[PDB]
């Protein structure tokens, strides 16, 4: 016969498959996946900040303090803000927030929130505070917004209104104040018995002079009247200036506002997972070092780069031989 | 493959053996078994491994926010963002996968080359102390024992000792005995 | 001495390839991924017809203008072509509000119909045979077919408390204006009433107009202006009109369904009979290369635009000379 | 990555062998001819259409409309959709020429592996029976015909047949 | 003891390293960097044509006259603008400039510019037309704007304003015009007597009619009050009609712009260099062929692509030994 | 490197050869040198040199206006731009870092192949006229002198002028 030595190379069991650009499920002894795909599914801390979830509550029913909205609690710092799809309580009152948009762009990141009172009801005493409305229930009983009050005619007379705060707080405060828009001539007198009025709002860059549009308007949670709000952000040592007549909503409850970062609203259905997470997706958070996913587009933090794939396998091993 | 090694004249992979990717398998009197080079193992190992620690590695992330913030009078801006985000989708899908399809290409023939080298090593140094079989492997002209074997496999092999008794051997099957 | 020969494959193929080392390389066989051709005609967009504005813009088409086509069939398409610079825009000087917002939306509708809401006949006291110079009709005076121009009957312009709601189970586009006036006199000589408004509402719109008098520059012999405003009425919701003059009162609203988007297409040619999957303004593509260099403003699946004149994959062998 | 064969040490191709892209010439008592290697060229076309099928398949496309839509007072949104545009066209125009120009390089020292091989398996076979030439040719040593011929096309040449008679040229060459 | 013949490569002292995907720290023989990380650190022309460079000043400033920037300056022609990171002069009296963005963009490249006094004080008979302020100083001593003219009452009296001017030039012009808001009814019949007045603009495109708002502001520069101004751009054969009893701004000069080309505002802290380039960032110029570059992201011309990476180095040489 | 000539079976380069990337080094009885291979190293010099201004040359650049035009109220916009060119900075890092790796790769294994080739070349030349030391190096069994080791280099070695010398001198270990 003969003495034999022979050159050869390993082989195993695997039956891993690879791609390449000439050939199409090559076998291979060993592999690894560059692609992501797994995620725990639920809703976690970025970079060690607790997100700020509102369960049941767009983000203008919560400034606002819609009175079927407060079943929330401090939170003096957040990192991004979960809201669903669809919330339920948006505006109890019919009508709309002025660039609504960028205020929930400056809110995604807060360094620092605090709800201050600025303009106690006592600070009101020729004017009626205790307007309530049906479209903006309480357990049934009818209520207002928490943070805003609505100014009524007190004793047949609306006094001219002519009020300045002065932001004494080290920090930025954002005001948010509105203008009521009646149906009819004889609401507007049995409201503020001033037939024609203004709402006057000034700061050291804001030059705001608002009339209501009495006219006729399809009924929206039972009003056919609107509620038109404003906001500003107000810088230390500054102060804001009303002058109105009538159909003032003045603010009672400010809000001390510190920003360092950006991020953006997340429109998710789950819950908290009580996690810690670099990367957030609407259906879950990744953990990964990788450089690539298929998971959701939608993406908040520090991601891989989303990809349309199934699988990125790369060949790590020799091909293998059929046993 | 492109040098004809894998798949090529050397048929199939050695389930038997396990100790590492490239190696050698010998037979003679005292017996048989595989022998693992360790040399080539390790280094293809550690080059294989930096080609996926390059890909993975390389790649640069950084903080962003991915959302849906533009209402409906802003639908020309939500689709300037609509093709932003699809276009930079088309780009990293048909850079991903074609990188994955030509890194594999490489890596296939990076494993065929090894073997290749491992083999030229070999019959370089047997020369024609004995015949290749045309299937990676090499019939001895002479008697090769354990000591001898390892000689080929370090690279120490003594051709002008075995020389006379391997040129020996060449006649017998030239002259037809 | 019998010979065997080891060879390769030659040709009288002159195509050239290059490499990342060589330049001007020649091979036997090659093929080109670029697509570079076009059929140079107006397509369907996956069978459905584009909507094609010959002299006419969608201002025009939308408002009625005189010259633009009364209605041609169309009930759904796919894009909308304009040309560059369309002949029949507005004859009337003015403005549409959001008329790039308006142009989205109609770039890809699956429905659209006319519709009668309010006939001229619900304007017993006021006079609806305003027409202007501006806007001729077979060389007399005319004016938008799809809304009237109110003017004062028997010296008298009683102020309209009119609303429509929206009976049909699909969207209804209406479009509505104010007119103003080029002095005092000339406000009196149409409307008579002095100070006038024009207040709209819906559940989501609240709108109030006021004509402003001023001495502008002539356009189309006209010196006055016609500001036109839009909305999107919901079904089983109602719209509310109140004005005492410079009302423009809708004649006819559009049944609209939008199930997609798409864009406008400045293009001067016309139609073409032919279907595609990717069209651009100088003619339609079917290729499944995936780059391209034919134009950049595309609309549909098309290959990726690139800057170069050919992608050449070599597919044969290196070349021999002639011998 | 070249390999040395196609323009190498075998000089040109043969404008004669029309039926596939690597292949044999024969010379012998019966006569010459050409002869395509079917497993060589069959594996050669479908790796080629493989990689021309990969880049042309992987590529994704979807439903866009790229247009005109902002007025002259949003020239800023539209310098964001100009710097967009712009970028992705050099992108893909980088990538595309490059990708060209990079896989048609491994293109090239494909058919030159693929030649190779094809020598190195037909010298295997031969060992000292036959003579390199090294133009890719073989001197047989001993006397080969059309049936011989073929048994070193498709790898069933026999080497001990002709051994002795091959041995006894060699040895007869003075 | 036999002759030989060998084959071997070349080798040196260079001791550069480049990377390959399976090898790091590889020393070659020789090698090429593509990333470009060298600029000459000064602001220069692109494509020939000087930038515009606001010393001290921002672009509402500089078109409204503010009285601490430079009066007017022999540019007629720019290819970018060029601001302080925080421009010191702006707005002297307290308020706002309307599409001030997109204003600025417009003016971001101008073929050419030139200032045209379009409307004299000796056009105002009847107001007066010396109106000035402490927010505005000038040498330690009240002015206003050098281009728009504060209309007040003379004789106690504002008749009401029916001007119309055409566009007798060949090219377009530009025009500001500014509305006052008052603090309180005394000063609004101070300054123009008629307490309710109005600001109405007219053109063939143009259809404004504003109306003060008189309220409790907090100071700025002093000054509770504030001035918002407009713009547009008359076409050739245009006229503009301005009709105001008060609270008006009145444009005095103009300005004959012609547009071709687009470009951005460059937030530079540097100075002029006079030098030329194809390629400008905020930090400095950069002359290169390379793909890449690391120095800016904010460019201007034609760059190479900004990466995030400090060496591209090619091997052009042999593996060194 | 994919072939087994650089730091394979020739073990590292000659700082004695500063001429050329490839040659040849000769020992025999006048004495001892280096001598360059100037079509080697021209075509590799060529190569390389296309390779790089490949790279440099397909990037199209375009005149681009890279700003800030947007103001506190406009801060999605903002947004939309700094996703856009955060995403092409992340697209053109990634693209640059890894053709470089997977150049310099190609480019070692460039070198690699040439110097491979090379000792093809010589060992066609040579036949059995020399001994292969598997080293890089060819040991004459027929007293090779500089007209003779210049023929090498040339490619006109007179195999049949040394056969018989170096069949008399293979006999002579045997
Ligand atoms: C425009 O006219 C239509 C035609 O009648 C009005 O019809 C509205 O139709 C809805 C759906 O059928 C009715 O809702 C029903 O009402 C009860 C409350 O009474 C509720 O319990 C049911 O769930 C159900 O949805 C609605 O009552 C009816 N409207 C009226 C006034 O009868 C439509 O309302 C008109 N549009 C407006 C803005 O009024
Ligand atoms: C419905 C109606 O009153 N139509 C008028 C029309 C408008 O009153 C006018 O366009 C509002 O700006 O104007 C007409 O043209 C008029 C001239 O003939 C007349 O010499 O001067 C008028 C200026 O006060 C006005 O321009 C028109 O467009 O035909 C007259 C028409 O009845
Ligand atoms: C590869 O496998 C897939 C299923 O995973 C199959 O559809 C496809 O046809 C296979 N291709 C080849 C070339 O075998
Ligand atoms: C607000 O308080 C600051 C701090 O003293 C003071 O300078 C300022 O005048 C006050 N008023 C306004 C309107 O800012
Ligand atoms: C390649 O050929 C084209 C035309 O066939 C010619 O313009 C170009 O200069 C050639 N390039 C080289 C490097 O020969
Ligand atoms: C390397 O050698 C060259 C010439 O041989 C010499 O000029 C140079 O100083 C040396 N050192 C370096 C670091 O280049
Ligand atoms: C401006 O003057 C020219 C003089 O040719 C005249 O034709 C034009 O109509 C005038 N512009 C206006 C708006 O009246």
């Amino acid at each position: 016969p003969g003495d034999q030595i022979c050159i050869g190379y390993h082989a195993n069991n695997s039956t891993e498959q690879v791609d390449t650009i000439m050939e199409k499920n090559v076998t291979v002894t060993h592999a690894q996946d560059i692609l992501e795909k797994t995620h725990n599914g639920r809703l976690c801390d970025l970079n060690g900040v607790k997100p700020l979830i509102l369960k049941d509550c767009s983000v203008a029913g919560w400034l606002l303090g819609n009175p079927m909205c407060d079943e929330f609690i401090r939170v003096p710092e957040w990192s991004y803000i979960v809201e669903r799809t669809n919330p339920a309580n948006d505006l109890c009152y019919p009508g709309n927030l002025n660039d609504y948009e960028e205020l929930k762009h400056l809110l995604s990141r807060i360094n620092h929130f605090e709800k201050t009172l600025i303009i106690p009801k006592s600070s009101w005493p020729n004017h009626e505070t205790s307007g309530v409305s049906a479209a903006c229930p309480y357990q049934g009983v009818p209520s207002f917004f928490r943070n805003v009050v609505w100014l009524t005619k007190k004793n047949d007379a609306y006094p001219t209104i002519k009020m300045s705060y002065n932001n004494t707080n080290g920090e930025d405060l954002l005001i948010l104040w509105g203008i009521h828009h009646s149906n009819n001539a004889a609401e507007q007198i049995n409201l503020y018995k001033n037939p024609t009025t203004y709402v006057s709002v000034g700061t050291s860059t804001l030059n705001q002079r608002l009339v209501p549009k009495i006219a006729t308007r399809s009924q929206v949670n039972g009003q056919q009247g609107r509620m038109d709000f404003f906001w500003t952000i107000l810088k230390p040592n500054d102060a804001i200036h009303f002058e109105s007549n009538g159909n003032f909503i003045a603010p009672e409850y400010a809000y001390k506002i510190v920003k360092k970062g950006d991020s953006t609203i997340m429109k998710s259905e789950m819950e908290y997972g009580h996690c810690n997470t670099k990367c957030q997706t609407p259906i879950g958070a990744i953990n990964s070092s990788m450089p690539f996913h298929n998971i959701h587009p939608l993406t908040i933090g520090e991601c891989p780069k989303y990809v349309k794939s199934n699988k990125l396998v790369l060949a790590t091993g020799l091909r293998n031989s059929p046993l | 493959g492109l040098f004809g090694a894998i798949a090529g004249f050397i048929e199939g992979g050695w389930q038997g053996m396990v100790d590492g990717w490239y190696g050698y398998h010998h037979s003679n009197e005292q017996g048989s078994g595989y022998a693992a080079d360790r040399e080539s193992t390790q280094k293809a190992i550690d080059g294989v491994t930096n080609k996926v620690n390059s890909i993975i590695d390389k790649m640069n992330t950084q903080f962003e926010a991915v959302g849906r913030e533009f209402n409906n009078l802003e639908r020309r801006i939500e689709n300037l963002n609509k093709k932003m985000e699809d276009g930079f989708l088309d780009v990293w899908t048909y850079n991903a996968e074609l990188l994955v399809l030509m890194e594999n290409e490489r890596t296939l023939d990076f494993h065929d080359s090894n073997v290749k080298n491992l083999y030229d090593k070999v019959r370089l140094q047997l020369r024609d102390n004995a015949k290749e079989l045309g299937n990676g492997c090499f019939e001895f002209y002479h008697k090769c024992d354990n000591e001898c074997m390892e000689s080929v496999r370090n690279g120490t092999y003594d051709y002008p000792q075995y020389s006379e008794e391997a040129r020996l051997k060449r006649e017998e099957i030239s002259s037809g005995r």
